[PDB]
C-alpha cells in the first residue's frame, strides 16, 4: 500500500512542549545554565586544538542581567555561539540537539561530558517571558539576532543596533507581565542554588553601582579524587547542599565503576532532628525526592551522588522507572556499612556518632534483614562488667566464661533503675555480663536479631531458665514442695493479677518480682505500647530466702491463708515489686493508702 | 465469546509471632478471643470453641470463612471467601505451625489458594493488616513497628 | 528580515514521546483504553441525531483478547472508526488530536467529555510493541490497516485477510520480547484496576475455553446524583477504590460548582489505617500521590475526586504547579469539617467514630490551626459527671456553674488512675466538673487550644489558683506560718529534689502530692516524651489538715528537723506522692527497700 | 561592573514558648544554659553569663554572635554572624519579649535585620531546628511532637 512518513503539528507541538511538560516554570534558568554550559564546553573543546579561539573573549562565563525597569531578563554567555545556519536548523527546529550531534561527532574517549542530549529544552523560556530576542555570535560568522515569541514562526535579522560582541550568545527574555518575579535579586540566587548550584563555569548575577556577584563560588568534589580533596573542602560542600551550620561528622567519597559507573560524596552529620540525597547528571541537580535510592532507617545522613547513564525524564524534573535504583541503593548501604566501621575504629569519634544517630543504627536492624548482623557489631551499651565505657556485643562474647552460653540483657525506663533491678544479682553471682538496655528502640532491635555469633539473646526481665547442678536442683525441688502452700495461697490473693505463683532462686535479697511468660511484650515493651501518641501474661515470682516471705510460711501454716490482717502485707508487696519490674502500677492511690497506713504505725497514730 | 470468570491464583505468606502454638491456635478458634482481634464476628452456633465445617461471619459479613480441618496446634484449614467474590469463586487457607523453642516464637506459614488473580494483593495487603498485626495489637504476640 | 516557521525532527521527536517521556510502561494500556472511549463518545453523540450509526454494530465495548503463541496483545472497540483519510491525519501526524477537534465542534450545550486532547497518548503503545497493526473501519468508508515500526514511516494497506469487523478499530500490539509480561490475566486486570477501571464504557477481557469477563462491573458515582445513590452502592464503590474489607462508615458525596468545578467522594473507614485521596480527570486515573490535596491529620479519609479542569502534564501522571490544589484542599476540609458535625448529630453513629479516629481528631487541634475550634466541639472525654458516657466540651460549659471562669482537666496514664487522683477532691468540693485525659494525643491537643468559648482550659496537675473567700484566706495565711518551719525542714531533706515546700489546701484526702509548676511539661507529659521511640521542674505540697503532716509537725517542734527517723519517712512520703501524680521513681529498688522495712517492723522481724 | 556581592534582607518569626519570660531571657545568657540547647559554645570572658560587646563562638565556630543590647527579661538584641557569610555582611537580630499571662506562654517576637538574600531561607529553617526545637526538647518549653 501507500507509505507516509510521520508529521508534527508545530503550532500545537510547541503549546505541548512548554506548558504540559514542566511542573514547575521556574526551570527555563536551570536550562538556558546548561546550553551556556554546554556551548562554554564546545569552545573549550576546540581551544585544546586550537588556542586562537579564544582571543575574541578569553575568559570563560555566564552573566544574567536583569532589569525591572524594562522588563528584560538578559543570560549571557560566552560559548562557541551559533552561525546563521545554527539559528535555523538546532534552534529552529525542535527535537533538534546540536549539543548531541557534537558529543557524536568528537573523537572516541573525550573528557567532556555535555548536558543537552534532547533537542526541547530551549523552548522552556517561554512559560516565563512571551518574546524573546536572542543575539548570537560565532568567531566564523555574524552577528545575528534570534527573535521569536513562541508563535508558528521566527525572524532572524543581522545585529545593526546591538553592542558588538565577541563571543557568545545574548539571551533577551521580554517576561511576562505576571511573572515578574524573576527580575529580583532572591529569586534568581534562589534558582541557581537549587539546579545549577555546581555549574563547573562561574555564573556571574548583576545585582544593585552596579557589581557582579558569583552564584556558583563552591566547585563539585565529586570530579575529583579524594586523595587532592582537604578536610576543610568537605566542611564547606557539605554546608552548601545542606543548610546545616555544623561540619560533617565523617565523609564516605567512593566511586563505582564498571557496568554501572556512579559517584557519590555522603555525608554523616553531627547531630539528629530527633530527601537528604540529591541526584545530579551532568552536573545538573535532577531531583531528590527519591525515597527508593536510600532506606528510611539509613536516610540520615546527606549528601549527592553523581551519574551520567540515568534515564532521565523529557521534563530533566525525574528519572524514569528502571532496575538502576536499586543497584545504586546497594552500593550505597554497602558503603556506609563500611563507613560506619571506619568511624569504629575509631574511640572519640564514634562516641559522637553513636551518641548521635542511636536510633537510626537500632532501627536498622530492626527493619533490615541482609545487614542486620553487620549493624550488631555496631551496637553500644552499658553492662555490670562495663558501666562507664559503652561495651560493644563483639566485646561482650570474649568476656563470656566457657560455660555461658546465651547473650543477658535487661530494658528499663532509665539507667539508674536497671543497674540496680532485683534481676542483676543473680547473674552478676554466677559472673555472667548482663547488658543495659535504657532506649525505648533497643527491644525493638533485640527482638528482631534474636542471636549474635550463635548466642541466643535472653532477656532476664522474661522468665528463663539457668544450668545448675544435678546436686543443686534436688535440693531446691524439694524446698518448692515446703512452699507449695504458700504459693497455691498466694495465687488465692492476688487472683488473676498474675498467672501463677512459683519459688524463685533467680533472687537473692529481693523479697518477690513479677516476671513476664517468655512470649510477648516485655515489661518495658508495654510501657511503651501504651505510651505512643501515634500508635501480657505476667508471673509473680518469691524468694525463699528473704525473711518477709520466710515469715509468710509460718502465717499459713498456723491457719493464716485466708488472713485479713496478711492481705494488707502481701498486696503490697506484690504491688511494690511491679514497681522494681517496671510494670504499671493499677490505681495508685489504692497503693498509697495502704502506704500512709503503715506511715500513721510509725507515727503512733490510728 | 460467552461470558464468564477468570481463573484463580495462589499466595504465600509466613508472618512470625512471638507466641507458642499452644496459644496460637486457640486465638483463630476462641470465639471470645476472636471478636477482639477482629472487633466484628458473626457465629451462627452456640458453642464456645469453633467446629469442623462451622461457618461464621467476620468484618460485617464480609468475610466468609469455615473451618474445615485442623490438627492440634499443628494444622488450620479455612474456606475463605469475600462476599464480593462470585458464586463459583471460593478460596483455602492452608495454616501450618513452625513454632521454635530456640527463640521462642512461631512462623505461621500460610499456604493461601484459590483467590482470585485480580485479588491476590488485595487479600494479602488486608492479611497484613486485620489477620497479622492485629493479633499483634490486640493480643500482643511480638512488638509491631 | 527572514521569517521561518518551526521545523520538528521526525526520527528524534518519536524518540522524545517514547523513551523520555511515561516513565512507566504499563501506562500504554491506559492510553488505548482511553483512545477506544472517546471513540465510543463520538459514535454515540451521532447517534443521537442518527440512530442508523449504530446498525453496523449495536454493542459498545472494549474487548482485549491476548494470543500467548503469537505474542500479540489485540484491543478491539467498536468506537466510531478511523477513515483512510482520518489514519493519515489524526493517526499519523504528531500531536495532532482529531478528538480534541471534535470537541470543538460540538453544539452548544453538549453534555459530553471527551479525554484526548493532546494527541500524542496513541504513540505510546510502542513502549511494549515494536511494531503495531492498527484496523480501523468506519461506516464512511473501507476497512484499512495501520502498519508502523516506530521509525520514520508507516504503511496504510487496504484489509483484505483479517475478519471484517462492522465498526470500531482493532490494534495488533506485537509486543516485545522482554514486554512478554502483559500477556498473562494478572498482569492484565492489574493495569485496568490501577487506571481503566472506571471506563463508563464495558471493558471485555478474553480470558483461556474462550470466555468474556468485564474488567469494569463497578461503574463511577459522581456521575450520579448524589441524592439518588443508595447506601448499599457506596459500599460497594468503597470496595473498589480500597481493598479495605470493611463497609465505610459514614460518605460525603458533595459537588462544587464555583469557578473550579469537581466532584468528591469522600468516605470514613471504620478503622483507623495506622495517598488515600486519588485523583480523577474525565474517568481516568490521574495519580494518587497529591501532597497540598490533604492534610496530613486528614489523611485516614478516603474517596475520590473528580475534576475536569485540571493542568495535566504530558504523562498525565501529574498535575502542574498553577497554585490550585489549595482551593480543593479547602473544599475538602471544609466539607469533611460539617461530615463530621452531621456525624456527631446521631448517638450511636457518633460512638463508631470517635472510639476509631480518637487521635485523628486530636492531632488536627494540634497542627492545624483555621479549623482548631471546630474540632474542639468533636472532642469527647470523660469526668466525675460523666464517668459513663462521653461529654463533648460544649456540654461541659452548659454545667460550668455561674462563678466558674476556667475548664480543669487531668492527664494520666490510664482512666482508673485519674478517677481517684487526689486533685479531684479539690474540685469537686467546689463542685466543679474536671474532664479526664488519657491517651498521649490529648495533651498535645489542649496545649494548642487553650480556649473554649471563653473559658480558659486549666489543668489541674499544674499549680493554679483557686477562688476563696476573705474569711478563708485570713484562716489559710494564719496556718501557712504556721508549718513554715515544716516546710523548710522537708526542702532540707529533699534538697533539689523539689523547688519549694509549699502548703496547699487543694489536697483533702492524700497527705500529700507534687506538681510540676505553672509552666513548661506536665507530669504526664514528660513521662511520654521519655517514652517515644524517636525520642523536671517539681513542687511539693502537703495537706495541713490530714492526720499524717499533722504528727510530722510535732516531730520538727521538738528539734528532729535533721532527725534520722523523719528522714526515712519523708523520702517515703515524697516518693509515694511520684506514684499518686504521674512521675516515675529515680530507682524503685530504694523505694522497694523502704518499703521492705516497714513490712519487717510489721511482722515483728528484728 | 567588578567583582562584588549582594543585598541584604530581612525576616521576623514569633515562636511560642511555654516558659516565663524571665527564664527565658536567662536561656540566652547563661553560659551553663546555653550549652545544653547548643551542644556547642566557646565564650572568651570571663563572666559566668553573658555581657554586652561580648564575643562567642557556637557550633564549632561556624556562628559568631555577639550580645550588644540587652533590657531586663523584655529585649535582647544580638550580632548574628556566619563563617561562610562575607566580611561586610552582619546580620543584627532582635529578640522582644511578650509574656501572655492568661495562657502561661511567652511569645518571641524576632526581629532579624542583616541576612544576605541568598541566606534568607537557610538561617531561617535552621533557627527552628538550632533555637527553637533545641531549647523546647532540652529544658521542657514546649510540646514537639
Ligand atoms: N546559549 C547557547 N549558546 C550556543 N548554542 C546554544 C545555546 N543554547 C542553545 N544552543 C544550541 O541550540 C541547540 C538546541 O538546544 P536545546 O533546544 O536547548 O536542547 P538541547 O540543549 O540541545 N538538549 P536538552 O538540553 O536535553 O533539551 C543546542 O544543541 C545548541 O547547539
Ligand atoms: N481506538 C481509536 N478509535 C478511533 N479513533 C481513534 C482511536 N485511537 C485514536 N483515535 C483517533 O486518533 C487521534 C489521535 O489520538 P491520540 O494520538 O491517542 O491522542 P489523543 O487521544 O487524541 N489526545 P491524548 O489522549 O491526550 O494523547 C484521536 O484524536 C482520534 O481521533
Ligand atoms: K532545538
Ligand atoms: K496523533
Ligand atoms: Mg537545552
Ligand atoms: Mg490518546
Amino acid at each position: 500500500g501507500e507509505t507516509f512518513e510521520f508529521q508534527a503539528e508545530i503550532t500545537q507541538l510547541m503549546s505541548l512542549i512548554i506548558n504540559t511538560v514542566y511542573s514547575n516554570k521556574e526551570i527555563f534558568l536551570r536550562e538556558l545554565i546548561s546550553n551556556a554550559s554546554d556551548a562554554l564546553d564546545k569552545i573549550r573543546y576546540q581551544a585544546l586544538s586550537d588556542p586562537k579561539q579564544l582571543e575574541t573573549e578569553p575568559d570563560l562565563f555566564i552573566r544574567i542581567t536583569p532589569k525591572p525597569e524594562e522588563k528584560v531578563l538578559e543570560i549571557r554567555d560566552s560559548g562557541i555561539g551559533m552561525t546563521k545556519a545554527e539559528l535555523i536548523n538546532n534552534l529552529g527546529t525542535i527535537a533538534k540537539s546540536g549539543t548531541k550531534a557534537f558529543m557524536e561527532a568528537l573523537s572516541a574517549g573525550a573528557d567532556v561530558s555535555m548536558i543537552g542530549q534532547f533537542g526541547v529544552g530551549f523552548y522552556s523560556l517561554f512559560l516565563v517571558a512571551d518574546r524573546v530576542q536572542v543575539i548570537s555570535k560565532n568567531n566564523e560568522d555574524e552577528q545575528y539576532i534570534w527573535e521569536s515569541n513562541a508563535g508558528g514562526s521566527f525572524t532572524v535579522t543581522l545585529d545593526e543596533v546591538n553592542e558588538r560582541i565577541g563571543r557568545g550568545t545574548v539571551l533577551r527574555l521580554f517576561l511576562k507581565d505576571d511573572q515578574l518575579e524573576y527580575l529580583e535579586e532572591k529569586r534568581i540566587k534562589e534558582v541557581i542554588k537549587r539546579h545549577s548550584e555546581f555549574v563547573a563555569y562561574p555564573i556571574q548575577l548583576l545585582v544593585t553601582v552596579q557589581e557582579l556577584e558569583e552564584l556558583n563560588k563552591t566547585k563539585p568534589l565529586w570530579t575529583r579524587n579524594p586523595s587532592d580533596i582537604t578536610q576543610e573542602e568537605y566542611n564547606a560542600f557539605y554546608k552548601s547542599i545542606s543548610n546545616d551550620w555544623e561540619d560533617p561528622l565523617y565523609v564516605k567519597h567512593f566511586s563505582v565503576e564498571g557496568q554501572l559507573e556512579f559517584r557519590a560524596i555522603l555525608f554523616i552529620p553531627k547531630r539528629a532532628p530527633f530527601n537528604n540525597i540529591k541526584l545530579y547528571v551532568r552536573r545538573v541537580f535532577i531531583t531528590d525526592e527519591a525515597e527508593d535510592l536510600i532506606p528510611e532507617w539509613l536516610s540520615f545522613v546527606k549528601g549527592v551522588v553523581d551519574s551520567e547513564d540515568l534515564p532521565l525524564n523529557l521534563s530533566r524534573e525525574m528519572l524514569q522507572q528502571n532496575k538502576i535504583m536499586k543497584v545504586i541503593r546497594k552500593n550505597i548501604v554497602k558503603k556506609l556499612i563500611e563507613a560506619f566501621n571506619e568511624i569504629a575504629e575509631d574511640s572519640e569519634q564514634f562516641d559522637k556518632f553513636y551518641s548521635a544517630f542511636a536510633k537510626n543504627i537500632k532501627l536498622g536492624v530492626h527493619e533490615d534483614t541482609q545487614n542486620r548482623a553487620a549493624l550488631a557489631k555496631l551496637l553500644r551499651y552499658n553492662s555490670t562488667k562495663s558501666v562507664d565505657e559503652l561495651t560493644s556485643l563483639t566485646d561482650y562474647v570474649t568476656r563470656m566464661p566457657e560455660h555461658q552460653k546465651n547473650i543477658y540483657y535487661i530494658t528499663g525506663e532509665s539507667l539508674k533503675a536497671v543497674e540496680k533491678s532485683p534481676f542483676l544479682d543473680a547473674l552478676k553471682a554466677k559472673n555472667f555480663e548482663v547488658l543495659f538496655l535504657t532506649d525505648p528502640i533497643d527491644e525493638y532491635a533485640f527482638t528482631q536479631l534474636k542471636e549474635f555469633e550463635g548466642k541466643t539473646l535472653v532477656d532476664i526481665t522474661k522468665d528463663f531458665e539457668l544450668e545448675e547442678t544435678d546436686e543443686e536442683k534436688a535440693e531446691r525441688e524439694k524446698e518448692i514442695k515446703e512452699y507449695e502452700p504458700l504459693t497455691k495461697a498466694l495465687k488465692d490473693i492476688l487472683g488473676d493479677q498474675v498467672e501463677k505463683v512459683v519459688v524463685s532462686y533467680k533472687l537473692l535479697d529481693a523479697p518477690a518480682a513479677i516476671r513476664t511468660g517468655q512470649f510477648g511484650w516485655s515489661a518495658n515493651m508495654e510501657r511503651i505500647m501504651k505510651a505512643q501518641a501515634l500508635r501480657s501474661k505476667k508471673t509473680f515470682e518469691i524468694s525463699p530466702k528473704s525473711p518477709i516471705i520466710k515469715e509468710l510460711k509460718k502465717r499459713v501454716d498456723e491457719g493464716g491463708a485466708q488472713d485479713k490482717t496478711v492481705k494488707d502485707l502481701t498486696n503490697l508487696l506484690f504491688e511494690t515489686a511491679l514497681l522494681t519490674s517496671g510494670f504499671s502500677l493499677e490505681e495508685p492511690t489504692s497503693f498509697a493508702s495502704r502506704i500512709n497506713r503503715l506511715i500513721s504505725l510509725g507515727l503512733n497514730i490510728d | 465469546p460467552q461470558n464468564g470468570s477468570g481463573n484463580s491464583t495462589s499466595i504465600y505468606l509466613e508472618p512470625t509471632f512471638n507466641v507458642p502454638s499452644s496459644e496460637l491456635y486457640e486465638t483463630f478458634l476462641d470465639k471470645q478471643r476472636i471478636l477482639a482481634w477482629t472487633r466484628s464476628a458473626q457465629f451462627f452456633n452456640s458453642g464456645p470453641k469453633l467446629e469442623t465445617k462451622e461457618k461464621f461471619e467476620l468484618f460485617g459479613g464480609n468475610v466468609i470463612s469455615e473451618l474445615v480441618s485442623c490438627e492440634k496446634d499443628k494444622k488450620l484449614v479455612f474456606h475463605w471467601k469475600l462476599k464480593d467474590w462470585s458464586a463459583p469463586f471460593n478460596s483455602t487457607i492452608e495454616m501450618t505451625f513452625h513454632e521454635s523453642q530456640e527463640f521462642h516464637e512461631t512462623k505461621l506459614q500460610v499456604k493461601w489458594t484459590g483467590i482470585p488473580v485480580g485479588e491476590e494483593d488485595r487479600v494479602r495487603a488486608n492479611f497484613e493488616e486485620y489477620y497479622v498485626r492485629s493479633i499483634k495489637l490486640t493480643f500482643g504476640f511480638g512488638a509491631v513497628l
